[PDB]
RNA sequence: GUGGGAGAGGGUGGUGGAAUUCCCGGAGUAGCGGUGAAAUGCGCAGAUACCGGGAGGAACGCCGAUGGCGAAGGCAGCCACCUGGUCCACCCGUGACGCUGAGGCGCGAAAGCGUGGGGAGCAAACCGGAUUAGAUACCCGGGUAGUCCACGCCCUAAACGAUGCGCGCUAGGUCUCUGGGUCUCCUGGGGGCCGAAGCUAACGCGUUAAGCGCGCCGCCUGGGGAGUACGGCCGCAAGGC
């Protein structure tokens, strides 16, 4: 799955803030981690479409939000890629 | 001659192990009943069978009886 | 020869034909008849009159054979299944239970084009 | 770990030496498998709707559990494998939806 | 973000019963099958109908719907695991991060191709039987590919709501699936029917627009010749754009 605490752990790790749920870097690493898990499921069962597509959409929006911030704030998307291990 | 519910108090729906009141939602013959005379919901009726099925499947419960007088 | 004298009957009732078993309380059968087995040759077979005859046949050879009380077996759709039992009935064999046994498949065999 | 009842019938006619011989294997069974046992019911004999096994009746068995997530496919397959037990159903738990409530 | 929910959304292993074919056995005789009527066919090497046991493949009665899910193709026994989408409540976090989308890439019913399995039922081609003026046709009896699996191609359709995606805005009524609520009812979110205004050539559409508006993509320009020819690209081929 990805649990609760699971998940609470990545988002501790990643708010700006305390109490910040909804920042850019933490939607973004929400993102990386189910990503990855969908990535993962995919290396075996390749068989499965209907989830592959949920892979590229979700991609998508990672990447959307990305240039997002590479747009508003350079320094802070050089931060949440290195962090991350992406682009 | 209405329907099952209305003859019943709380049981659960959920309980494959529970004969005594499943029989009560199958035909003469072995067939999952109606909804027409189960009077369930759709919710309900929907989850009657799968339970149905699964008490079948543990050999409490008939997949198919046979017709009487005709 | 084995003086049975109780047993289960079956009509096997068929849109072309109804053929009759008589049998024995464990389901060996002791006689039997059908339409063909009486003069009727083609479609004359499946005639309710012939599924009549074809019980009554069936009958005379059980009550033969010692039968009297009968529990039925209805397999089978078609004229004169009904009619099968209503000659089983006036056989002089005493009509127990009446059970209809139609198979049905719970849905696996592609059929003949002729039947979808 | 989850939520699961484990369900087992077996041969209905056992004595105790063959019956709690199946059931000191079944609880290895779940020792093995990481499968605590949170309760239990034995229901015994049970007239079965039609023949499994050429048998008209059944031995009724109830095991809530609660086991890691990943072996329990595992656990049914090495309690399947019982000549004695016919079968084995095992499923995750659900509250209890009421009816006519 | 948290907390709830419904579902035949997908992938993977497992497992359950009904039925068909077959084999083994018991008992039992003279037919069964089939049609408008027939015949071909099977049956005295014992069929059919019946009881019991086994093997194998395929599909999942009732529930089942005028129901649900999915972007589409499509998806129905049960169980478990791995997953995608989505809805509501709270109004908590970000702070315009939006929509659309040439090309590209991926999916894509059935049939079809490659290699290797599998093969019960069905069944193009085919072999026979009757009908009939006549048969390749409709009806009958056989039957191979194929149907099923794995992996790799193929990329088409009445792939249809013949209705591109997003957003705002314009009476209601009734039926329904699924959330929430202080639960005659209110309030979301889907599926239907009828109907304001309006549109429409009509038919019809009508808060699930075919109405009123904006954005963006796709496409059309008399019927034939023709989805042909040539050319390119893809394809193992069939063939496709
Ligand atoms: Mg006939
Ligand atoms: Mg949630
Ligand atoms: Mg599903
Ligand atoms: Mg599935
Ligand atoms: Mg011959
Ligand atoms: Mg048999
Ligand atoms: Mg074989
Ligand atoms: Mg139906
Ligand atoms: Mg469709
Ligand atoms: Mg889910
Ligand atoms: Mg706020
Ligand atoms: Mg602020
Ligand atoms: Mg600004
Ligand atoms: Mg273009
Ligand atoms: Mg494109
Ligand atoms: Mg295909
Ligand atoms: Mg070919
Ligand atoms: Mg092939
Ligand atoms: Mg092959
Ligand atoms: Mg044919
Ligand atoms: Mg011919
Ligand atoms: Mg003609
Ligand atoms: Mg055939
Ligand atoms: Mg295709
Ligand atoms: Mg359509
Ligand atoms: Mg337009
Ligand atoms: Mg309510
Ligand atoms: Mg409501
Ligand atoms: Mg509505
Ligand atoms: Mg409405
Ligand atoms: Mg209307
Ligand atoms: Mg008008
Ligand atoms: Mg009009
Ligand atoms: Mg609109
Ligand atoms: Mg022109
Ligand atoms: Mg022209
Ligand atoms: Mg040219
Ligand atoms: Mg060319
Ligand atoms: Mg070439
Ligand atoms: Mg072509
Ligand atoms: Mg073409």
């Amino acid at each position: 799955p990805i649990t609760k605490e699971e998940k609470q752990k990545v988002i501790q790790e990643f708010a700006r803030f305390p109490g910040d749920t909804g920042s850019t870097e933490v939607q973004v690493a929400l993102l990386t981690l189910r990503i990855n898990r969908l990535s993962e499921h995919l290396k075996v069962h390749k068989k499965d479409h209907h989830s592959h597509r949920g892979l590229l959409m979700m991609v998508g929006q990672r990447r959307r939000l990305l240039r997002y911030l590479q747009r508003e704030d350079p320094e802070r998307y050089r931060a949440l890629i290195e962090k991350l291990g992406i682009r | 001659k209405a329907k099952v519910k209305a003859t019943l108090g709380e049981f659960d729906l959920r309980d494959y192990r529970n004969v005594e009141v499943l029989k009560r939602f199958l035909s003469e013959t072995g067939k999952i009943l109606p909804r027409r005379r189960t009077g369930l919901s759709a919710k309900e009726q929907r989850i009657l069978a799968k339970t149905i099925k699964r008490a079948r499947i543990l050999g409490l419960l008939p997949f198919t009886e046979k017709l009487v007088r005709k | 020869k084995r003086q049975v004298a109780s047993g289960r009957a079956y009509i096997h009732a068929s849109y072309n034909n109804t053929i009759v078993t008589i049998t024995d309380p464990d389901g060996n059968p002791i006689t039997w008849s059908s339409g063909g087995v009486i003069g009727y040759k083609g479609s004359r077979k499946g005639t309710p009159y012939a599924a009549q005859l074809a019980a009554l046949d069936a009958a005379k050879k059980a009550m033969a054979y010692g039968m009297q009380s009968v529990d039925v077996i209805v397999r089978g759709t078609g004229a004169g299944r009904e009619q099968a039992i209503r000659a089983l009935q006036a056989s002089g064999l005493q009509v127990k239970s009446i059970v209809d046994d139609t198979p049905v498949p719970h849905n696996g065999c592609r059929p003949k084009k002729k039947f979808r | 770990m989850r939520r699961y009842e484990v369900n087992i019938v077996l041969n209905p006619n056992l004595d105790q030496s063959q019956l709690a011989l199946e059931k000191e294997i079944i609880q290895r069974a779940l020792e093995n498998y990481g499968a605590r046992v949170e309760k239990v019911e034995e229901l015994g004999l049970r007239r079965l709707a039609y023949p499994i096994a050429k048998d008209p009746q059944g031995y009724f068995l109830w095991y809530q559990v609660e086991m890691p997530e990943d072996r329990v496919n595992d656990l049914a397959r090495e309690l399947r494998i019982r000549d004695n037990v016919r079968r084995v159903m095992v499923v995750k738990s659900q509250e209890p939806f009421l009816a006519n409530a």
